[PDB]
RNA sequence: AAUCGAGAG
């Protein structure tokens, strides 16, 4: 029957009963999942997580006694375990809206323990260190609300469906934004001209592959090509850089000859000449560079000695044991130890590459197109930067024992008391650190974690309105680095985003291009899929085994896994075997292969990319589910995947074998907002995006619980209603539950005249019926402990008596603590009054704001230590009432946003035949410039809709041509006895008679926007110019443009005016000191009656910068001959 | 939060909101025949009545006065 | 007489100390009542 | 008083 539906008994009855089962609307959690899942995968692993992994990788720092080959005793310093505490304390759970009310933290306890292990397993001593309060993430596993029914949220103080991987700190609720970076464990292949430049002989190309340790650690490893003929390696240690020979590293991976090098770069390609020369210059270098290096023993020492200091390598520590450190550490991090056997497989594929790319037969490969791209996301920077303070933790526990060993000199390495001694002298804020970085979004760490970026990670993450809260965990951002950059390309919207990341939501200004969002019904795969029979099945086809044969170059497809080579085998077997992989992957009934495997397999091509088949199970890997035509099934595919996939975007479009998916729904390329948009296939893309830009500046619905949310700003709309017009999915996101906007009754028509570009008019009777009533919370701390110290109990405190304190202060500051609940506050009134001892009288508290406000809540916060005292600590709610002025910015669903031109009286406004009066008028010649029809197709179907009293549903691409939305709202308006095109014919307001045309009037959404500014000084604070800022009463600075406007129209005395309103002798001051009872007169030491000084020096008009610049001239040393006028 | 007074015209609809809610809910009907045997023809009255989130039975639970 | 818990929702007063025991709940978060006070205002 | 972030024109 009807398309849509506004289901008002079901939202009524979810009201009044939240759910004590399962939520409603689903989607909404698989939209916030990417956080939950990281911050759990972080601790719920198959083994610790990836905290314990890490921990464990973190090392074995080392130091030795100095007890008299042999030098002492070890430490092995090392870490076992991280747990968790949620609550907080005779132990008690502690909520969230929890340092919400109490505007501080929402941390929990980090768990640590580590060993003392004086020698190789004689003396360990393991101890639980907890190291601070970690803050945790909301609706994650470290939360109390973890898997709570929506009725248990209710009763905790929650909202009643509340989900958020934002971080409560200070009470601010900020968090992690997502970052995108390179790909996991595939080389690509760059041509940047940096490369050239790092130095001479230096070539532009150069492959690049940024692997990944099992903790989620990345390290990147480049392959800078030299003019002269030799491949140099690169990496990165601590802050710096440090570069070596490839052919050293290739030797020193395994016991390998230079003949299997042959064959491992050039695999039956020995015809060709140019890779064969070019490899016999390699060896030949190498072999005259280095003779002595002989052993893989040796080159394992040579490597140790030249990377002793570089890796804080121990002193007890051999040379073949330091280079096989690093080459287990540095090089190829994603393989894992024990796997060298396969990273000296990867780089000859490496250097395979990179010789394709010198001879141009491969490709390049764009490091900003999203077939390489990939995001980490929160929880996973979480867990990395955590990893490294806690590997700086054990550095400075060790650097503490080398101090005690310079100078203590009273050690013992096997004594508990002596440990406590280490201990109580080291830092145990490693909580207080991450809320630090939380806080500030400066990242400071040493290795860097290969990432670009310094300052800024943790976004405010406010909650204006419900979109821009839910928008805050959909951002991905390129990088800071990037937005510093002014290259466009950067900024194209590439084809190879189609499915992931919206083609329409993206803020328009300075970070245009960059504030990409992903599209809703995207997952990010936050878990290591089952990989490990993968290889097994795989064989199980027809490939050979990476080890048994030796094949390289583009002309045989490679086969890899996560980044381990595994097979080759011929481009058409490699096409069959993607094929069949695809056939059991989505088939299931298998125990491998999970459905989430990114499968890629790129056919040779002419002069193309570097061919191979391709797998990766990934971590964090972008997803997107789309049909599967072999089998009508779901099937998840990645970007890398995606483009050599012939995706179908409707399944009437379905070719005959040029289509394998067609992705259902195709609104799902989209972002929740843009999906919010009525008719978005109607309008102009700079509309839509202006729209998906003003819909999170909307006088929104934060939420229910703003009853204890204490915060700086929250705009709440007082009414709101469903969109008539609303899209499909609006109700599907429970959007309903956080309405803004009202249906409005809207006239296209030009007849006030006051509204020609923007403006617009709003019925000011419809006004005083509360057309739109938003209001504005606002909260701010009030405390007298901001200069007390923990020792000094402050002689100040609240309240206010024996003095002579001035009456009338009991008006609204009336009672024995705080001013009434209830009250009128207008501007400097007595906000809070405390008695101080100090001056031995009581002071209060101005207003200090502009608007009079009315108190709305004031609660009392107590310390989290046992800081009895006496409470010196309130945060009190103001509530300010905004009713629309004129100049507010109203805005439709389409980017048509204005402002309030002058609330037109209701007599005066035209009215129609049925006798409503329109409430909002715009003006039609916005639209040809605009092109927004789907203005006009909501007001067309707002208007069937409030008739029929049917919902309209507004989904993008269910009209084609042949059904067009005109005609199919026409329809129902002519059933319902109305104009057919909307045309209703109306009268004048004050001549009162017939227009000469039908009004096009109907019914369309509007939403009110924050943007509500006037600033006028005389006289008041002021080098003597006028102060700046508009709350400080300051005035407006005159530029140099206008300036310059001044001048052109020769208005002299104009510019005088915006601009203002001496020695004699020197002509460059010193003077008025009468002595008794004579008149001021001059003295100036640079010149009784002239004593000795001068007594040439009469008053002039100069501005007073001027005496300033003297001085500051006088100081400078500088004087020139000011030519002082005469009388 | 139902609006007392409609926006356009000005016809009363505090009233009718609970009783729109019985003649959907204890009657089997749809909302066009519910807005009118309510008495409700010009959609400028329709509006309110046909589209309101009732935010006060969502918005009220969180009662400061009474113990959870 | 005022302060009301805002945990277990009870009615209280404060003696210039322990402001933040709830004698009942002991949280340390208080929360002010609104009280019989006149209020001029505007129907406008 | 400076720095960063949000913006608006
Ligand atoms: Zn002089
Ligand atoms: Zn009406
Ligand atoms: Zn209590």
């Amino acid at each position: 029957a009807r398309t849509a539906d506004f289901r008002t008994l079901e939202r009524e009855s979810r009201f009044i009963n939240p759910p004590k089962d399962k939520s409603a609307f689903p989607l909404l959690q698989e939209a916030v999942q990417p956080h939950i899942g990281s911050f759990n995968a972080l601790t719920e692993g198959p083994d610790g997580g990836l905290l314990n992994l890490g921990v464990k990788d973190i090392g074995e720092k080392v130091i030795f006694d100095g007890k008299p080959g042999y030098l002492g005793n070890k430490l092995s310093v090392s870490v076992e375990q991280v747990s968790i505490a949620k609550p907080m304390s005779v132990e008690r759970k502690v909520y969230p809206s929890e340092s919400r009310q109490r505007l501080t933290s929402y941390r929990g306890k980090l768990l640590l323990k580590l060993k003392w292990s004086v020698n190789n397993g004689e003396e360990n001593l393991f101890e639980v260190r907890d190291c601070g309060g970690l803050p945790v993430m909301l609706q994650s596993n470290r939360c109390h609300l973890n898997k709570m029914s929506p009725y248990e949220l209710v009763q905790h103080k929650e909202e009643s469906d509340e989900i958020g991987g934002y971080f409560i700190v200070n009470g601010i609720e900020k968090l992690i934004r997502m970052l995108i970076v390179q790909r996991r464990n595939h080389p690509m292949a760059i041509i940047r001209p940096s490369f050239a430049n790092r130095g001479a002989s230096y070539s532009h190309y150069g492959i690049q592959i940024r692997s990944v340790r099992p903790d989620q650690t990345s390290q990147t490893n480049v392959l800078h090509y030299l003019n002269d003929g030799q491949v140099t390696f690169r990496f990165s240690w601590r802050k710096n850089e440090y570069l070596v020979p490839v052919v050293m590293i290739l030797k020193a991976l395994c016991h390998t000859s230079d003949r299997e090098i042959f064959d491992g770069i050039i695999g039956n390609d020995v015809k060709d000449s140019f890779l064969t020369d070019r490899l016999e210059l390699l060896l030949r270098g190498f072999k005259k560079r280095y003779p002595h290096l002989q052993n893989r023993t040796q080159v394992l020492q040579y490597l140790g000695d030249k990377f002793r200091v570089v890796f804080q390598a121990s002193p007890d520590q051999s040379d073949l044991e330091v280079g096989q450190e690093v080459l287990d550490r540095i090089v190829l991090v994603h393989l894992g130890k024990d796997g060298s056997q396969d990273k000296f497989r990867m780089l000859l594929f490496m250097i395979r590459k990179l010789y394709s790319l010198v001879a141009g037969e491969c490709s390049p490969d764009n490091p900003d197109a999203t077939q390489h791209q990939e995001v980490l996301l929160g929880g996973f920077l979480y867990g990395m930067i955590l990893k490294e303070k806690i590997d700086e933790y054990l550095q400075n526990i060790i650097a503490q024992v080398r101090m005690d060993i310079n100078r203590g000199m009273a050690i013992n390495f096997k004594d508990k008391r002596y440990m406590s001694r280490v201990l109580m002298r080291v830092n145990e804020n490693i909580g207080s650190k991450m809320q630090y970085f939380l806080s500030t979004g400066n990242l400071v760490s040493q290795s860097g974690l290969d990432l670009q970026q310094v300052s800024g990670y943790t976004v405010v993450a406010e909650k204006i309105n419900f979109y821009r809260f839910i928008s805050h965990f959909r951002m991905v951002h390129r990088g800071s680095f990037f937005a510093q950059l002014k290259t466009t390309t950067v900024r194209k919207l590439l084809p190879e985003s189609w499915g992931f990341l919206c083609p329409v939501h993206t803020p328009d200004g300075s970070p245009c291009g960059l504030l990409n969002h992903f599209a809703h019904k995207c997952r990010i795969s936050t878990q290591q899929s089952d990989v490990s029979r993968i290889p097994s099945i795989l064989y199980s086809l027809g490939v050979a085994p990476a080890s048994h044969t030796f094949a390289a170059g583009p002309s045989l497809c490679c086969v890899q896994i996560d980044g381990k080579i595994i097979g080759w085998v011929s481009h058409e077997q490699g096409k069959i075997i993607a094929d069949t992989l695809r056939y059991w992957k989505v088939e299931g009934k298998t125990p491998g292969l999970p459905i989430d495997l990114e499968i890629g397999y790129v056919p040779p091509s002419t002069r193309g990319q570097y061919p191979g088949l391709y797998l990766f199970g990934g971590h964090s890997r972008m997803l997107r589910p789309v049909r599967y035509l072999p089998l009508d099934k779901e099937d998840i595919v990645g970007p890398f995947e995606q483009v050599y996939m012939n995706i179908a975007v409707t399944p009437q479009e379905i070719q005959n074998n040029v289509h394998t998916h067609v992705e259902f729904t195709p609104t799902n390329i989209l972002s929740i907002l843009a999906n919010l948009t009525p008719f978005s296939d109607f309008n102009q893309s700079p509309r839509n995006m202006y729209q998906c830009q003003m819909g999170k500046q909307t006088m929104g619905t934060p939420g229910v619980a703003l009853c204890h949310r204490s915060d700086n700003k929250l705009y709440r709309l007082q009414t709101g209603q469903t969109p008539i017009v609303k899209a499909n999915l609006y109700d599907d996101y429970g959007m309903d539950n956080f309405p803004n906007g009202f249906n409005a009754v809207v006239a296209v028509i030009s007849y006030t005249g006051y509204d020609m570009d923007d403006a617009m008019i709003i019925n000011k009777s419809a006004d005083e019926r509360g057309f739109g009533y938003g209001t504005m919370y606002k909260t701010e701390k009030v405390d007298l402990a901001l200069n007390r110290n923990r020792g000094d109990p402050i002689t100040q405190h609240f309240g206010f008596g024996n003095d002579e304190w001035p009456k009338e202060w009991l008006e609204k500051l009336d009672e024995d603590g705080l001013p009434y609940i209830g009250t009128y506050v207008e501007e400097g009134d007595p906000i809070c009054a405390y008695f101080d001892d100090t001056l031995n009288k009581t002071k209060i508290k101005t207003y200090h704001s502009s608007e009079p406000a009315y108190i709305e809540e004031v609660n009392l916060i107590g310390d989290e230590s046992n800081k009895f005292q006496e409470l010196q600590t309130v945060s009190i709610k103001y509530r300010i009432r905004r009713t629309p002025q004129i100049g507010d910015k109203f805005s439709s669903r389409h980017g048509q946003k204005g402002v309030c031109s002058r609330k037109w009286p209701t007599i005066d406004m035209p009215f129609s035949e049925t006798g409503i009066q329109p409430d909002i008028i715009i003006n039609p010649h916005a639209f040809p410039s605009r092109m927004t029809i789907g203005m006009f197709v909501e007001s067309l179907a707002g208007k069937a809709g409030a008739l029929h009293g049917i919902a309209q549903d507004s989904t993008p691409w269910i009209f084609n041509e042949d059904d067009t939305p005109a005609d199919y709202f026409g329809e129902q308006l002519a059933k319902a006895g109305y104009n057919y095109h909307g045309n209703e014919p109306m009268y004048s307001g004050a001549t009162g008679e017939e227009l000469r045309a039908d009004i096009y009037v109907g019914v369309v959404y509007y939403q009110r926007l924050r943007h509500m500014k006037f600033q006028v000084r005389s006289t008041g604070p002021v080098t003597m110019q006028p102060v700046k800022g508009r709350k400080r009463h300051g005035g407006i600075r005159v530029g140099e443009m206008e300036r310059d406007a001044l001048i052109g129209h020769g208005t002299s005395f104009l510019l005088q005016d915006r601009l203002l309103n001496v020695c004699r002798e020197c002509g460059s001051t010193q003077q008025s000191v009468p002595r008794i009872g004579s008149i001021s007169t001059v003295c100036c030491r640079r010149c009784d009656s002239q004593i000795v000084g001068g007594n040439e020096t009469t008053t002039v008009a100069i501005p007073f910068v001027l005496k300033y610049l003297d001085s500051e001239l006088s100081a400078m040393g500088i004087r020139l001959r000011y030519n002082v006028e005469p009388k | 939060i139902v609006p007392v007074r409609c926006f356009s015209c000005g016809k009363v609809v505090g009233d009718k909101w609970e009783s729109y809610l019985n003649l959907l809910q204890e009657d089997e009907l749809d909302e066009g025949t519910a807005l009118s045997r309510l008495g409700l023809k010009r959609y400028c009255c329709r509006r309110m009545i046909l589209t309101h989130v009732d935010l006060i039975e969502k918005f009220l639970r969180y009662n400061p006065l009474e113990k959870r | 007489l005022k302060y009301i818990c805002a945990e277990c929702s009870s009615k209280l007063s404060l003696s210039r100390t322990d402001a933040v025991r709830c004698k009942d709940c002991g949280h340390r978060i208080l929360l002010k009542a609104r009280t019989k006070r006149l209020v001029q205002f505007e129907a406008r």
